């Protein structure tokens, strides 16, 4: 071959062989999910443990985007770290020029077209990571999973990272039991669970749950961090589920 | 030997780089159709949600464009986002500096030249996408223009894209020897749905719910996609008959 | 400087007189004002000179380059749509006021287009110098349904009243016909008012009243093989 | 091996070479240790030099009145890492009135690596830092990682031979973070954390470099003679 | 403002300048040259605002004398003439113009000719039998059109001279405090010493 | 000031029965004092004929401006550039420089080869065509020559009479002017040949 | 990012050949066959409108196209690289030559601006050379009719007729039995008809022959009759009636 | 990223010499002979050339020689495509030293600055070089008539005759045998085609395989007169020297 | 010029002049004031001619990008773009704006734009130079949530004194009517508002 050894240079197969391997530096990364609640959104992340050095509860691997999304992504943290940034910029000049807040579904195009442009020329690298962001607006909740083709699709429930076989599955039993919708109160109970129970490929080392949700009647549309005796609750039920 | 990893004329005067970007095309499974009635012009394409968690609405491949031309794509979808983005601005471009809604040629015309600046500098990989245009033109009614990454396009009473083409094709070559016209004349538009959806079940062989098709019609005055209701429609009336 | 633009049923009329003035000293007599942006979009400039003169070419070239990029009749809104746009980014320094009418698919229009970028649409137009006098013709016998004929002998009308009552406007009338799917017909030197009467006495002197000094003869060819 | 040329090339596996070598930079570089309390931070250095007639490289850069870091590897990248955020920290204090938050400055570490090993032609940066510091909300010690990665830990060590300083501190984690108050005895907590490390080169006075900023405490650097209290 | 004086007889041209300065009400300094020598040939004056003259004299003079340097040929004094008012003619244009006006006198060596060019400074170049700028040309173009003669040799052109100069003594309003001259020909470039 | 009003000169150009003439006045001043009499306004690039007044220096620019466009035309294309042609490219140069403009006035004269069609074009300071069938005046007496030409002037003269009239036209409106004399030349254009006569006039 | 396209992609190689030119010129021998005959008073230009499918439409699609009024333009090689030049093409016969003169270029020195389009693709940095060779006809009023063909190089001749193309061997022989100099335009055009018809295989007839001449003056497409220092277009396209009417009278 | 595919051709070889120039030498043996003949009184260029048919046109044709203003002609040797280019910043460049100092341009000034042009195309940029050489044929006043050779490294030499094109060794050696001092304008159009008779690839010499100019001293009053000679006075000058 | 906006019950109603003055000379006496910049949000132009046009037609191609990327605009956006090019660019173009604009969801809305670039949501707005003449007559007449047989009355009484009373108003009225039903036209000649 020799296709892959830069980027953007197609192969005989039509793969672009840089691409293919920036989708395992996101298998190699933590594990995330999100629930599409009826009314909301549910974020949730797997923070490992590396040291008992680590101060707990400040290294916390959710963002925010403006003041009504919530990201979250699997992979190489830098590289994430730097679409965010980017992204805070794209909904502020948005927020500028309009005065009203980005709808979901376009925040949605405009973080693609940064990442596809890392795919036409040859000398900057495809982004290692995928992105599952989305919140609240005007028409109500919206669920996105971004890959480093620059494919993006809605979702009833999305996952990434090493654990997401399992989650995939894991999510598909809560979509089938409840086409009613699983309300937003019930989803912070089942985030954690799904967690717990795809922690058990990495359950070598202890981990952190950290939880955050957007939800139309809890926070008025905000994006909040889920904390003290709500995330509390939730632990307690996935502790009770696994044993 | 590195002209199969930029665009430079082989030693034989092929380019390498372009004759691969058809191949990327045609891995997506879907089968496009896009045929000309008398006063409209319909676009009938699968769609495939793999997994139920992927919601079934966002997923879709026809564009609008401007008003009144819509642009199914058949390729990779992060492609189609490109080329979708870049042909939408060149329709408000254009109603601002001349005062008129771009004519579907005009735009067909456009994206053609955009394509060629690619295979022409080394520093960019072609698109890997076919791109459909389909109007009703003020001028010359009823139109189809299909461009490729090459840079070519051309004219068309009626095309299909896909791995599967070569069903299609020869099933509206036979249509159209039957008819000696150059369009189908049955003069509302929904006749001439029905008539396209007939033509796709019989060349892959299979039948269709509501849920695998996403339909594009353009009348006069407006573009406008069918609903999961307005597609059941149709498909209850052909069962019918 | 007087110009008017008359509608009609079936089609657009388009009429100047042939002065051109530099201050108070008539430059031409005859020079017309009439140009022709493309084939059935005419217009007719007012003010600077050479604003119009250049500022139709300046189009010209644009509109026929876009019209074999589309491969269609250049319409009438294109011409109006970038004409507009050219004044505008200039603050109205140029000082260019033109009549744009013409025909195309779409039908008739007729335009006026101020130096700073204002334009107006109208069924009958009057732009210039004497444009108050021609305004008044205009106003009194402009009736819908004009016919083909009635319309040219409106429109002229109107500019011979600039020429008997203004100083600027002068010399002869030009007319330009546009009907819809006929080529333009333009009629150069439409109307003589007025002929300039024979000379009283003929002036013409013998040979040999100039003095010279000196003859040479300037050389204006290649120099050739001996 | 192959892919290894530029910054710009995934391996078959996902890893980026380029940016595993810049981190062998720093396992070159010599041992520094860092750790804190809630009241203070505490950096203890390893001061390198060359033949008895050099003198020892200074290992500890004073980043304004209440942040400073130390560095361990390659001593131009740490000058063009300390130099930028100095410049936020003034920044900072001219158009906001307000002394740079840690939590802070982490992060723009983290954004402007980011930038530097995607771009063709830059090139990793081959440094690590503690980055030490005394805000509004309080005490606060980072890693920094060429890749990219800011971490805030209790305690930490980069350098050689680092293993042994950074196994010590978490048996000892319970007693070192309850130093609260004394400012003396977490400075020689963190002495006998570094002796872990060092194999050879017994601690001098000339050798050894302390910083410690804190509640009551702008940031301050002690070398030479000042260092015969803790050993 | 300050008086410059060309007269162009058979075989030399004759260049004359005054030397005073006036900067402030004083008279500052009273014997400074006001002209710079291109080439063994051409010799050019200048007159005009203050402190842009030396500018714009020692700039002409570098490019000149890279020219000489380059072709080890002496541009002719047609050629240079053509220079100076390129220059001046880009000036007028830009931000701050070059308010200067220069008598060049050359003699050319190619056909044995002497010859004299007045470009002012709007950048007009004209060849004249003999010029000047300011009011000077007001005082003597009167006296020279009655006594030159072509045919006169340098020693009958110094005598029309010193009594254009006593023309302006009388009628001038400022002092300029007696010329220095200096003649261009065949020879070189000599000071004639007295008045 | 007036940038025109500063050195003067007039020129006039009149038709004939196969034959152009353009003939002007040799003056070069600045305002009330006289420098030169050697100045000619009236120059030739193949055999088309321009004559500029206004602003002396621009009048030495745009000689030497339009004997470079020409040059370069006279080598692609091997042939004379015509004067119909030439009189587009006349305006168009100078419109490039629409603000803050060249202070000119040409005027343009010649016979096209192909057709035998003696051909003459007037201008002003932005750069307008003056067509005219009769004959172009320019200058700062424009106002004299407009009223002199336009009486003597009866359409076809033959070479030699036509050399008369432009000659009344020209010595008059100069001694009624506070700008212009010193001689005048007089350029007599056929397809053959071109005929210059210097005039002998006032010197007051 | 840091682009260094500045390198050209061609390269003189050790043979004294320019690489990348060469290929260009097999990928030449590979288009549509297309042929010119210059006559007395005026060109004829002509091709096989090759149609892909029987869906397609080739009346949309053109190989033959309008520069000015008075030059028209045919090609042999790739589609896309065609179609790009002729808009770079009538775009700097205006802003470069019709402006600044007021009149269309004389057509050989258009040919001089297009040869030298040319050049900048294989002498500047990141472009490979063209993929085609133009025959440009036309007619300007001191040379008369003339007719050029312009190279991937860059490089461009005058002919007295000529072809290009998979065929290029077999016309240009049998073009030279049958010219001389007294061909009229009516005579010169069934010399052309005859020499397409060994070349093409498949069908030929109006709807799929393109054939164009730079001819006598037209007043009909002027657009604006009534003024008599204006003569219109001597280019005009035969249409596809006009077509099979001189294959009856084959 | 586009490290690879650098060519990074203006970098010297191991023992010197720039590889792109030592080809561009070996690219222009091929195109057709061009001579020029220096007599006291003018100067001669002959060029044999190079694609012909009974079915090219000819008489219009100009593909070696080309006239570049009124007192200076130069002959081309390589790619036609790439010397165009070279001539019209030559052109241009002659025309704006008329326009500031009223003198046409000395021979020895036009030259030097195409070879500057040349040379600095191989010092950076990456760029491949021009494949052209010229003889600058051209009379000024300073010195009387001169002749130039250039080469795509950029020198530049002074030459009483010489050729470039093909057969330049074959070519050179007969030029040194017949050229003599005294020789006059008649004498030298003898010779230059008696060279192009024997290193001819041609079965014969023929006037529509020939490009033939003169520079004449000749030519009313002191004035040169170029000539560009018609195809059809090169068939009399071809039954002249009776070589048909 | 004199134009007003006036919401009501089931939607919005633009009203304005159409005389165009250039000193005391009347230039075009039927100019089209109540310009279209997308399918239900319409605006009225007031101030230099020259200025307000380069304004709308910026808005115009701002507003046809936005809708094929995002989905329908609300009143509120346009009203923000408008706002974005009268205050960038304050020093010379000196634009007066009024956006009425019609949703399904919030019925009627009037924005105001004056010649600094301030936006303001309100329940009617005049603007123009003949506005001075009526304000007292709009504030005493107007009422919430009029019939649409009664609210153009109220605008047509409005405009018929601040023609009489300027001279720099006058010829006939138009209305654009913006309802869910879509777009009406209405028109006044002189002789059925004068006689009143």
């Amino acid at each position: 071959t020799g296709y892959d050894l830069s980027n953007s240079v197609f192969s005989p197969d039509g793969r672009n062989f840089q691409v293919e391997y920036a989708v395992k530096a996101v298998e190699n990364g933590t594990t995330s999910i999100g629930i599409k609640c009826n009314d909301g959104v549910v974020f949730a992340v797997e923070k490992l443990i590396t040291s008992k050095l680590l101060v707990p509860q400040k290294n916390v691997k959710i963002q925010v985007v403006d003041r009504h999304i919530g990201c979250v992504y699997s992979g190489l943290i830098p590289d994430g770290r730097h679409l965010v940034n980017r992204g805070r910029e794209e909904a502020a000049s948005f927020k500028k020029l309009y005065k009203t807040p980005i709808p979901i579904p376009a925040f949605a195009d405009r973080l693609g077209q940064y990442v596809q442009a890392h795919t036409l020329y040859n000398s900057v690298r495809p982004f290692g990571v995928s992105t599952i962001f989305g919140g609240v607006d005007k028409n109500g909740a919206h669920l996105y999973m971004l890959e480093p083709s620059g494919s993006y699709w809605g979702y009833k429930g999305a996952a990434t990272g090493k654990g997401r076989q399992s989650a995939k599955a894991e999510l598909e039993k809560l979509v089938d039991h409840h086409p009613e919708g699983l309300s937003a109160r019930e989803a912070v109970k089942q985030a954690a669970k799904i967690i717990y129970l795809a922690h058990e490929d990495n359950k070598e080392k202890d981990f952190e749950l950290e939880i955050s949700w957007c939800s139309l009647s809890e926070t008025n549309g905000l994006h909040k961090f889920v904390k003290g005796d709500l995330l509390q609750e939730a632990i307690d039920f996935a502790q009770k589920e696994i044993n | 030997g590195y002209d199969r990893h930029i665009t430079i004329f082989s030693p034989e005067g092929r380019l390498y780089q372009v004759e691969y970007a058809f191949k990327a095309t045609n891995q997506t499974n879907i089968n496009s159709l896009a045929v000309r009635g008398k006063d409209c012009t319909v676009v009938i394409s699968q769609k495939k949600v793999p997994d139920k968690l992927l919601d079934p609405t966002t997923v879709s491949y026809i564009f609008c464009i401007s008003r009144t031309i819509g642009m199914v794509v058949n390729g990779p979808i992060p492609d189609a986002r490109n080329a979708a983005l870049r042909a939408k601005a060149e329709a408000a471009e254009f109603r601002y500096k001349y005062g008129y809604d771009m004519p579907c040629d005009v735009l067909a015309k456009r994206m053609a030249n955009l394509s060629q600046i690619y295979t022409q500098r080394a520093y960019m990989r072609p698109l890997g996408v076919i791109l459909t245009f389909v109007s009703v033109d003020e001028e010359l009614g009823p139109s189809i223009y299909k461009t490729d990454p090459a840079g070519y396009y051309v004219g068309y009473k009626a095309t299909a894209t896909g791995p599967k083409q070569q069903e299609i094709t020869t099933n509206l070559e036979n249509h159209f020897k039957k008819s000696k016209i150059d369009h189908i004349n049955e003069e509302s538009w929904e006749k001439v749905v029905e008539f396209a959806i007939t033509h796709m079940i019989d060349a892959l062989g299979t039948e269709f719910s509501k849920n695998d098709l996403e339909v594009g019609v353009a009348t006069k005055d407006k573009f406008f996609t069918l609903s999961a209701e307005n597609i059941e429609e149709r498909l209850v009336a052909i069962a019918e008959q | 400087t007087t110009i008017v633009g008359v509608k009609f049923n079936n089609g657009v009329v388009i009429a100047a007189d042939t002065r051109s003035t530099q201050g108070p000293i008539v430059a031409d007599k005859n020079c017309a004002k009439l140009h022709r942006i493309s084939p059935k979009i005419w217009c007719a400039g007012a003010g600077t000179a050479a604003d119009t003169e250049a500022v139709t070419q300046l189009i010209g070239s644009n509109i026929e380059l876009h019209s074999l990029y589309t491969s269609r009749e250049p319409r009438v809104v294109s011409a109006l749509q970038m004409l507009k746009q050219h004044l505008f980014k200039y603050q109205g320094h140029i000082g260019a006021y033109l009549i744009v009418a013409g025909v195309d698919p779409t039908g008739s229009h007729l335009f006026s287009i101020h130096a700073h970028g204002s334009t107006d649409v109208g069924y009958y137009l009057s732009l210039g110098s004497g444009s108050l006098a021609a305004m008044a013709v205009l106003e009194s016998h402009w009736k819908q349904d004009l016919t083909k004929e009635e319309a040219i002998k409106l429109a002229s009308d109107a500019i011979q009243a600039g020429i008997w009552n203004d100083l600027g406007s002068g010399s002869n009338v030009d007319v330009c016909v546009m009907e819809i799917g006929k080529d333009a017909e333009y009629l150069r030197n439409y109307l003589t008012p007025n002929v300039r009467e024979e000379k009283q006495k003929s002036y013409k002197f013998p040979r040999g009243t100039t003095a010279v000094l000196k003859e040479s003869i300037v050389n204006i060819c290649d120099i050739q093989e001996e | 091996n192959n892919y290894d040329g530029d910054t710009v090339t995934f391996s078959p596996t996902g890893r980026l070479f380029q940016v595993e070598y810049a981190l062998e930079a720093i396992k070159q570089g010599s041992v520094t240790v860092g750790l804190r309390s809630n009241t203070h931070a505490v950096l203890v250095a390893l001061k390198r030099n060359a033949d008895e007639l050099s003198s020892y490289q200074k290992k500890i850069i004073k980043c304004d009145e209440h942040m400073g870091l130390s560095l361990a590897g390659l001593a131009p990248d740490a000058r063009v890492l300390s130099n930028y955020l100095r410049q936020q920290c003034n920044y900072s204090s001219l158009v906001f009135n307000r002394k740079l938050a840690v939590e802070r400055a982490g992060h723009l570490l983290c954004d402007k690596a980011q930038k530097n090993t995607q771009s063709y032609g830059g090139r990793p940066y081959g440094v690590g830092l503690l980055i030490i510091g005394y805000d509004k909300s309080g005490a606060h010690l980072l890693e920094f990682q060429p890749s990219g990665n800011v971490t805030e830990l209790y305690g930490t060590a980069i350098g050689a031979r680092s293993q042994g300083a950074k196994t010590y501190l978490e048996r000892t984690l319970d007693t070192f973070i309850k130093i609260d108050g004394n400012p003396d005895e977490l400075i020689k907590a963190g002495v006998e954390a570094i002796s872990q490390s060092l194999r050879d080169e017994s601690l001098t006075v000339d050798n050894l470099s302390i910083a410690i900023v804190g509640k009551d405490t702008p940031f301050t650097i002690y070398d030479g003679e000042a260092v015969a209290k803790y050993i | 403002m300050d008086i410059i004086l060309g007269i162009r007889v058979q075989d030399s041209v004759i260049l004359a300048s005054s030397k005073a300065v006036t900067r402030g009400i004083s008279v500052l300094k009273d014997s400074d040259d006001k002209t710079r020598q291109l080439s063994p040939h051409t010799l050019m004056s200048f007159a005009g605002e203050a402190g842009d003259t030396v500018q714009f004299a020692e700039y002409i003079q570098a490019n000149i004398q890279l020219y000489s340097i380059r072709e080890d040929y002496e541009l002719s004094p047609q050629a240079v003439s053509s220079f100076v008012r390129q220059e001046l003619a880009k000036s007028i244009r830009s931000r701050r113009p070059y308010q200067v006006n220069v008598l060049i006198g050359g003699y050319d060596k190619k056909k044995n000719k002497p010859e004299l060019y007045q470009i002012d400074y709007l950048g007009t170049k004209v060849e004249l039998p003999y010029g000047a700028h300011g009011y000077s040309g007001f005082y003597t173009f009167s006296l020279l059109d009655h006594h030159y003669r072509p045919d006169m040799t340098t020693e009958e052109g110094l005598d029309l001279l010193k009594l254009c100069v006593q023309e302006l003594e009388k009628r001038m309003p400022m002092d300029f405090k007696g010329v220095i001259v200096k003649i261009v020909d065949k020879d070189g470039i000599r000071q004639v010493d007295d008045f | 000031s007036d940038p025109s009003s500063i050195n003067g000169g007039i020129v006039v150009a009149m038709t004939g029965k196969d034959c152009v003439a353009i003939a002007c006045d040799l003056r070069l001043g600045s305002q009330s004092l006289g420098v030169s009499n050697k100045f000619e306004k009236i120059f030739h690039y193949g055999h088309v004929f321009l004559g500029i007044t206004g602003l002396a220096t621009d009048v030495t620019t745009l000689n030497e401006m339009f004997r470079y466009k020409t040059n370069l035309y006279k080598l692609k294309e091997e042939r004379a550039i015509e004067p119909e042609t030439f009189t587009q490219l006349v305006s168009s140069s100078l419109y490039e420089r629409r603000f803050g403009p060249y202070f000119v006035g040409p005027v343009v004269a010649g016979i096209n080869s192909k057709s035998g069609k003696p051909f003459i074009a007037g201008f002003d300071l932005i750069g307008c065509i003056d067509e005219a069938k009769d004959f172009i005046v320019s200058g700062t007496a424009s106002d004299q020559l407009f009223g002199m030409c336009e009486s003597l002037y009866e359409p076809n003269l033959e070479p030699e009479d036509l050399f008369e009239t432009i000659s009344q036209a020209l010595l008059n409106a100069a001694d009624r002017d506070a700008l212009s004399g010193w001689g005048a030349v007089v350029y007599i254009i056929k397809k053959d040949e071109v005929v210059k006569r210097y005039l002998k006039m006032r010197q007051d | 990012m840091t682009d260094r396209y500045s390198f050209s992609l061609t390269t003189f190689s050790p043979s004294g050949k320019l690489g990348q030119i060469d290929y260009a010129l097999t990928a030449v021998k590979q288009g549509v066959t297309s042929l010119g005959i210059k006559a007395t008073n005026g060109v004829v230009i002509a091709t096989e409108k090759k149609s892909s499918s029987p869906l397609a439409m080739s009346e949309t699609l053109s190989k033959v196209s309008l520069l000015t009024p008075d030059i028209g333009a045919v090609y042999s090689g790739m589609g896309p690289d065609y179609r790009v030049l002729v808009d770079k093409s009538r775009k700097v016969a205006h802003t470069s030559y019709k402006r600044i003169y007021g009149e269309y270029p004389p057509t050989k020195l258009l040919v001089s601006e297009v040869a030298k389009i040319m050049q900048e693709a294989t002498q500047s940095g990141g472009v490979r050379p063209f993929g085609v060779s133009l025959l440009i006809a036309g007619h300007d009023e001191f040379n008369g009719f003339s007719l050029y063909q312009v190279d991937p190089s860059g490089s461009y001749f005058p002919w007295k007729a000529t072809a290009i193309g998979k065929g290029s061997v077999a016309a240009k022989t049998f073009l030279e039995k049958r010219w001389n100099d007294e061909l009229e335009l009516e005579d010169a055009i069934h010399i052309a008809l005859l020499t397409l018809k060994e070349s093409v295989e498949g069908e030929f007839n109006g709807d799929t022959i393109e054939l164009a001449i730079i001819g006598d003056e037209n007043p009909d497409l002027l657009g604006y009759t009534g003024i008599p220092t204006d003569k219109g277009p001597r280019f005009r396209k035969l249409t596809s009636q006009e077509i099979n009417d001189r294959l009856e009278a084959l | 990223g586009s490290r690879r595919y650098d060519s990074r051709t203006t970098i010297f070889s191991p023992e010197g010499r720039l590889y792109q120039v030592e080809y561009a030498l070996e690219s222009i043996s091929h195109a057709g002979t061009a001579i020029g003949i220096m007599a006291s009184d003018g100067i001669v260029l002959a060029a044999e050339r190079k694609v012909t048919s009974t079915l090219l046109e000819q008489d219009t044709s100009t593909e070696k020689l080309y006239k570049l203003n009124d007192k200076i002609a130069v002959a081309v040797a390589g790619l036609t495509a790439d010397a165009e280019i070279l001539i019209n910043t030559a052109r241009i460049h002659a025309q704006n030293y008329l326009k500031t100092y009223n003198e046409d341009i000395p021979v020895e000034i036009l030259v030097r600055r195409l070879s500057d042009i040349k040379q600095g195309y191989t010092q950076h940029g990456g760029l491949r070089p021009f494949g052209v050489s010229f003889i600058y044929a051209g009379y000024d006043d300073r010195y009387g008539y001169q002749l130039y050779t250039s080469n795509p490294s950029g020198n530049y030499t002074g030459w009483k005759a010489i050729s470039v094109g093909a057969n330049t060794s074959a070519a050179q050696t007969l030029l040194q045998m017949d050229y003599k001092d005294d020789m006059k304008v008649d004498d030298a159009i003898e010779l230059a085609l008696k060279t192009l008779s024997k290193t001819t690839d041609s079965s014969a010499l023929t006037y529509d395989r020939l490009e033939f100019a003169t520079i004449r001293k000749g030519a009313n009053d002191g004035e040169v007169y170029q000539k560009i000679f018609k195809p059809q006075e090169i068939k009399d000058i071809l039954v002249k020297t009776g070589i048909t | 010029t004199s134009i007003m906006a006036v919401t009501f019950k089931d939607g919005v109603i633009l009203g304005a002049d159409s005389r165009t003055t250039t000193g005391a000379y009347i230039a075009n006496r039927v100019t089209d004031k109540l310009t279209r910049v997308h399918d239900k949000i319409w605006c009225c132009r007031s101030g230099s001619a020259a200025d307000t046009q380069a304004i709308a037609d910026i808005v115009q191609y701002h507003l046809e990008l936005y809708t094929s990327q995002y989905g329908t605009p609300s009143t509120e956006t346009a009203a923000s773009v408008f706002k974005e090019l009268c205050y960038e660019n304050k020093d010379n173009l000196t634009a007066g704006i009024i956006v009425a604009g019609y949703d399904d969801k919030n019925k009627g809305e009037v924005y105001t734009i004056p010649l600094g670039g301030s936006v303001h949501k309100l329940p009617y707005a005049i603007a123009g130079s003949g506005s001075t003449f009526i304000y007292g007559y709009c504030d005493k007449n107007f009422r919430e949530n009029m019939s649409k047989e009664e609210t153009v009355d109220f605008i047509k009484h409005s405009l018929s004194q601040a023609i009489k009373w300027d001279g720099s108003s006058g010829g006939v009225i138009r209305m654009v009517v913006l309802t869910a039903a879509g777009v009406e036209r209405l028109i006044f000649y002189p002789d059925e508002y004068e006689q009143l």
